[PDB]
RNA sequence: AAGCUCGUAUCAGUUUUAUGAGGUAAAGCGAAUGAUUAGAGGUUCCGGGGUCGAAAUGACCUUGACCUAUUCUCAAACUUUAAAUAUGUAAGAAGUCCUUGUUACUUAAUUGAACGUGGACAUUUGAAUGAAGAGCUUUUAGUGGGCCAUUUUUGGUAAGCA
RNA sequence: GAGAACAGAAAUCUCCAGUAGAACAAAAGGGUAAAAGCCCCCUUGAUUUUGAUUUUCAGUGUGAAUACAAACCAUGAAAGU
RNA sequence: GGUUGCGGCCAUAUCUACCAGAAAGCACCGUUUCCCGUCCGAUCAACUGUAGUUAAGCUGGUAAGAGCCUGACCGAGUAGUGUAGUGGGUGACCAUACGCGAAACUCAGGUGCUGCAAUCU
RNA sequence: GGGCGUGUGGCGUAGUCAGCGCGCUCCCUUGCAUGGGAGAGGUCUCCGGUUCGAUUCCGGACUCGUCCGCCA
């Protein structure tokens, strides 16, 4: 029935692609820093692209994972900038959920003429107790299939936590 | 090695030959039978590199020419002074030792550097002798 | 609809090995390990093979047959009370002392336990079971930690340090001990004779009871059930090291019933198979069923 | 220009099979050669080192020598008019006991046996092998095996 | 016949014309193809037309062929 | 050609028995790779053409893709499978079994490895057939343009062609 | 395949399926999935001394390769390599 | 007979969708002072066996299940092939004699066995 | 019949797995002479493959210009 089926947040990653090396990377960098509290980490761009101008490996992109109570704020604070309104498009099928948002003076951090304006993509990971059986290096196995999450589970346990409402596209 | 060995029929136009112990760079080939029985010579006309003088030799085509290594490479002016130049290059290594050319290209690389372009200049290293064969200016990165 | 595979990637699907399926060997550590010498014609390889699950530590020692796997000896954690240790049998002194109750017991049944006695006062220094003279070879076995993490302070080697001061002959280095110092690359004795005699646990203890006592009756309310405090596990290691040393004879347990005993109720307990006939009776009353027209 | 390389044509010969690729179990490390074993010669393609040349694949032949992760084996190769003796160092991924001869061995050891318990009576022990003798006469009985007559069948299309 | 006949003619070497003993462009006998059409254990495709075995799942075997199940 | 050492064998362009190895012939494509014919059912934030539509991530047909279940035909440089003919080894005395000597090798260890001492097993001594002697050595001639037939097969339209 | 501001066919992040349909310097064919692939750490065994063996083969040479012996090293917890 | 540790053969063991699991054991699970490693104690490291749970892993069962395995006088002595003829046929090719002998197909059955040590109502 | 070279904005062409100059069209500046800056302009002959990426590396095809096609 339900002793340990109840839903958690595994992890929230937050992503900024400024799309170019430099001084842009540092301060959304910085940005990402100061809002988790750790370190991010850069990400190498994988192939050359001239329309965007990339070229392979200059760290284009920078992010971070938070787990646990403090992911939690931080996704209360990104749903409060959203009005606790999400798109049903916003939902995947595994579960999983994100929402992308402009600036971070709505989340609050105030403005530094310096370091500029960078918007954030949130991305929350939905699991239930015992994910460890897939992560774990021995005796790895599957999850099974009605201890999955999926979508209809996680739009109700959006709808009856943080008491907001989906929209119907 | 300095220079490796080639065939003249494995030679073509716009390659490089050893003739009298010069850099040329072919500019004419033609390759005629010796007598009907007999295998075609070929003649061939090309221009040295540095001085411009127009050598010809022909040879049997079974017969190997020797065929030197022409590298051109890239490097930026800083001083135009006594005759020779100052490049610099990649990674900042500096380069004294090419003199000025002397012709009308260094005339008009003489009057660039004069009026302040940056100018991008085109070096060739071919048998231990080096020089200076054209220059462009930087469209980009000023 | 999405989650489908096909009968020719059914058909063309090659398994794995089983143990790898199931996730718990490593076949290319496994061939390392087992294979000889070829001109070593018949001689067994050794190996102490230490594995780490919850609540248990277990330690043994195998040699390989075609037929399959061979056990000299085996000591688990949990009959570490005969030897009087009742909490913490996961520790990194318990698997000290697992290691150490081993090699007692396996130089008893081979009959090497007269000679070679190991390090009888224990300080944490590191050498090792060097051969003596005139007489046999120290006996030779090689660890066996499977998919388990190599890392500095992990407690296979504790119960590698402990299988070596019982008086096997273990091939090892001292720089995954607890209390190696990387940038000076020596060893720090005290450090691991405090993690021998848990130093590790009891300063914990005390450093957590001086201020927060709710996680002291959460966590160690065993160790106030039986009313042990910080310093005296020190000397019921010692105790128990002694106790090792003086029978490491593995009297078993008395099974409070039969094989056939417990065979019965399990028996009763597990599902059969279905027969033929009886599933020809089953799709023909399906059948009948949802196809006769319900 | 031809090409006649030390792994010229083995493609069939050296691929590993249908759903058995990937790494050897371990009976393969496990078994034990001894000098004067007969083995057979099966290269396993998974194995780079220590490989035989193509022509002795399927070959049988006398181990003569054990190091450490090999075998040396001798084998006999045609030559012209003549066989010569070749030594071959072989890891013993690509070996295996050649069963005919412990076929044999078990055929001495219970012939062996036979003799030693007929000799206690000297009942003409016959410990030679003999082939597919000739059949002898039998009586076949008709009882509930009543002849079926058969004709040819016409012929027909088919298709 | 007359048109396999008139075709014949543009072939090389020797090519014969034989009326078959199956129904169509199938492979069972004309009475066997009928003895099975009159149970619903056939259903028609696009040209050519699908069987019914006793193997496989029987929910998938429902679904498609009904009438002969329509016992 | 000269022989030499021996006297029925440490033989055999052969079969049987036991045991290997192979990827050709065949077969297969509702099996992988590749080629390929025809409809059927679906997919359009997810195609293109028309017609109806103010337009519409509109509609209705049609045509293309992709998927699903089928269907017709193929492969020297494709393959799950897989012959026939050829092909390796064994069918003992230089063997088997029992006991215990050597070692600087090897083992935790007289543990094992190799070679041994002493003892037991003989004419059905280890399948068939035949043996015309078996084994060994030296020296030297001529030759080093070939061609034809059956079967397999390559290039070529083919050839008394290559 | 399903998602996430700018961001779309292709930028970065997340999950699921995935027997290799990828990659392994190059031609092709084999081989490889807790790897032989990708990333990281430490190194120089790409060292010394002469023998034996396999392929081509006259059982000559050359090239390439295989398994050891005697040293001296690298790496790892170690078996080993 | 169940379970664990180490295995052998490496699908009769895999895959898909459901159902069940007493006891014990595994497992998920609780914690970050210490060793250690991460952007992230998620993996890894360490501590407790305490706060809990069979929901998952795991094991077993079910399915005219996919696959895989075995057998057949099922196809079929068919295809192919060794040997022979002053056999047929213009040829292409094909019969016969003495021999060897497939694959697809069809049908029937099956869906892990087992070694060492420990432990269990 | 065979072999070689050839195609890049109008032209000259260069090239790393599309650049300038002179043309064109505007604007600005200053003669004796000018010069500068903007733009519009290139499926690199075409089509594929390879490669992160191809003017560049390869294959095939088209066009054009050459050179041989001899002894009897």
């Amino acid at each position: 029935q339900n002793p340990m089926r109840d839903l958690k947040i595994e992890k929230l990653v937050l992503n900024i692609s400024v799309g170019e090396s430099g001084d842009r990377l540092t301060r959304a960098s910085k940005v990402l820093e100061q809002l988790s509290g750790q370190t991010p980490v850069q990400s190498k761009a994988r192939y050359t692209v001239r329309t965007f101008g990339i070229r392979r490996n200059e760290k284009i992109a920078v992010h971070v994972t938070v787990r646990g109570p403090k992911a939690e704020e931080i996704l209360e604070r990104g749903l409060k900038v959203k009005e606790y309104q999400l798109r049903d498009r916003n939902f995947s099928a595994t579960g999983n959920f994100g929402f992308g948002i402009d600036e971070h003076i709505d989340l609050g951090i105030k403005y530094d003429p310096s370091i500029g304006i960078f918007g954030m993509d949130f991305y929350v990971v939905m699991n239930r107790p015992g994910a460890r059986v897939t992560r774990r290096k021995r005796c790895k196995g599957t999850v099974g299939n009605s201890h999955k999450t999926t979508k209809e589970d996680t739009v109700s346990w959006f709808k009856q936590k943080y008491d907001a409402d989906v929209l119907d596209k | 090695s300095a220079t490796y060995p080639m065939q003249c029929s494995a030679l073509r136009k716009n390659g490089f030959v050893v003739i009298k112990s010069r850099p040329c760079k072919i500019v004419d080939m033609s390759t005629s039978k010796t007598g009907k029985h007999g295998h075609a010579k070929v003649h061939l006309v090309a221009i040295d590199i540095f001085t411009g003088k127009k050598l010809e030799d022909l040879s049997p085509s079974t017969h190997n020419m020797e065929v030197p290594v022409v590298k051109r490479n890239e490097y930026q002016l800083l001083d135009i002074d006594d005759g020779f130049l100052s490049l610099m290059n990649m990674d900042g290594d500096t380069k004294d030792d090419v003199k000025a050319p002397e012709g009308e290209l260094g005339d008009s690389l003489q009057t660039a550097f004069d009026e302040g372009k940056d100018l991008m200049v085109t070096i060739i290293s071919a048998m231990g002798e080096e020089a200076a064969i054209s220059f462009k200016e930087a469209a980009r990165t000023d | 609809q999405k989650d489908a595979k096909s009968s020719a990637y059914s058909s063309r699907f090659q398994t794995p090995f089983r143990r790898r399926r199931e996730g718990k060997t490593d076949y290319y550590q496994r061939k390392r390990l087992v294979t000889q010498h070829k001109a070593k014609y018949n001689t067994p390889k050794y190996r102490l093979v230490v594995r780490f699950t919850n609540k248990d530590i277990i330690c043994q020692i195998i040699s390989s047959t075609i037929t399959g796997d061979v056990v000299l000896a085996a000591a688990y954690s949990h009959e570490l009370p005969r030897y009087g240790i009742t909490h913490g049998l996961t520790n990194w002194a318990a698997a000290y002392a697992t290691g150490l109750l081993i090699a007692r017991r396996t130089l008893q049944k081979l009959g090497l336990d007269e000679t070679y006695k190991g390090v009888e006062e224990v300080e944490g220094e590191y050498e090792l079971t060097e051969a003596v003279e005139d007489g046999p070879r120290p006996f030779k076995v090689f660890l066996d930690i499977g998919l388990q993490r190599t890392t500095t302070g992990a407690r296979v080697f504790g119960a590698l340090k402990g299988a070596s001061d019982g008086g096997l002959y273990v091939p090892h280095s001292e720089n995954r001990f607890p209390g190696w110092d990387f940038e000076t690359e020596e060893i720090d004795p005290e450090l691991l004779r405090s993690y021998i005699f848990g130093g590790h646990v009891s300063q914990y203890m005390e450093e957590l009871a001086d201020d927060d006592e709710e996680r002291f009756s959460e966590l160690f309310k065993g160790y106030l059930a039986d009313d042990i405090d910080a310093d005296s596990l020190e000397d019921i290691y010692t105790s128990a090291h002694e106790a090792i040393r003086a029978d490491p004879a593995f009297k078993p347990t008395e099974k409070k019933f039969t094989k056939e005993q417990y065979a019965a109720e399990s028996k009763k307990y597990r599902q059969t198979k279905l027969s033929k006939e009886e599933r020809a009776a089953r799709v023909a009353a399906k059948i009948a069923a949802l196809a006769g027209q319900q | 220009g031809k090409s006649h390389g030390y792994r010229s044509r083995t493609r069939y010969m050296f691929q590993r099979d249908f759903r058995k690729h990937g790494a050897v179990h371990l009976s393969t490390y496990l078994k034990v050669y001894k000098v004067g074993d007969i083995v057979d010669i099966k290269a396993n393609g998974s194995i780079q080192k220590g490989m035989p040349h193509k022509f002795y694949q399927g070959k049988t032949g006398v181990v003569y020598n054990v190091t450490k992760s090999s075998v040396g084996v001798i084998i006999n190769k045609m030559v012209g008019n003549r066989y010569l003796e070749k030594r071959l160092n072989l890891r013993v991924e690509h070996i295996k006991h050649s069963k005919c001869r412990q076929e044999f061995l078990e055929r001495v050891k219970a012939n062996a046996a036979k003799r030693a318990e007929a000799k206690a009576q000297g009942v003409a022990v016959q410990l030679k092998r003999q082939p597919a003798q000739p059949r002898e006469s039998r009586i076949v009985s008709t009882e509930g095996n009543v002849p079926q007559t058969l004709a040819p069948v016409p012929y027909e299309t088919f298709i | 016949v007359e048109g396999l006949r008139r075709a014949r003619y543009k072939f090389p070497g020797q090519q014969k014309i034989i009326l078959s003993k199956k129904w169509g462009f199938t492979n069972l006998d004309r009475p066997e193809y009928l003895k099975k059409r009159e149970a619903g254990e056939v259903k028609d495709d696009g040209a050519f037309v699908k069987f019914l075995s006793k193997k496989g799942s029987l929910e998938n075997n429902i679904r498609e062929f009904p009438e002969y199940f329509a016992a």
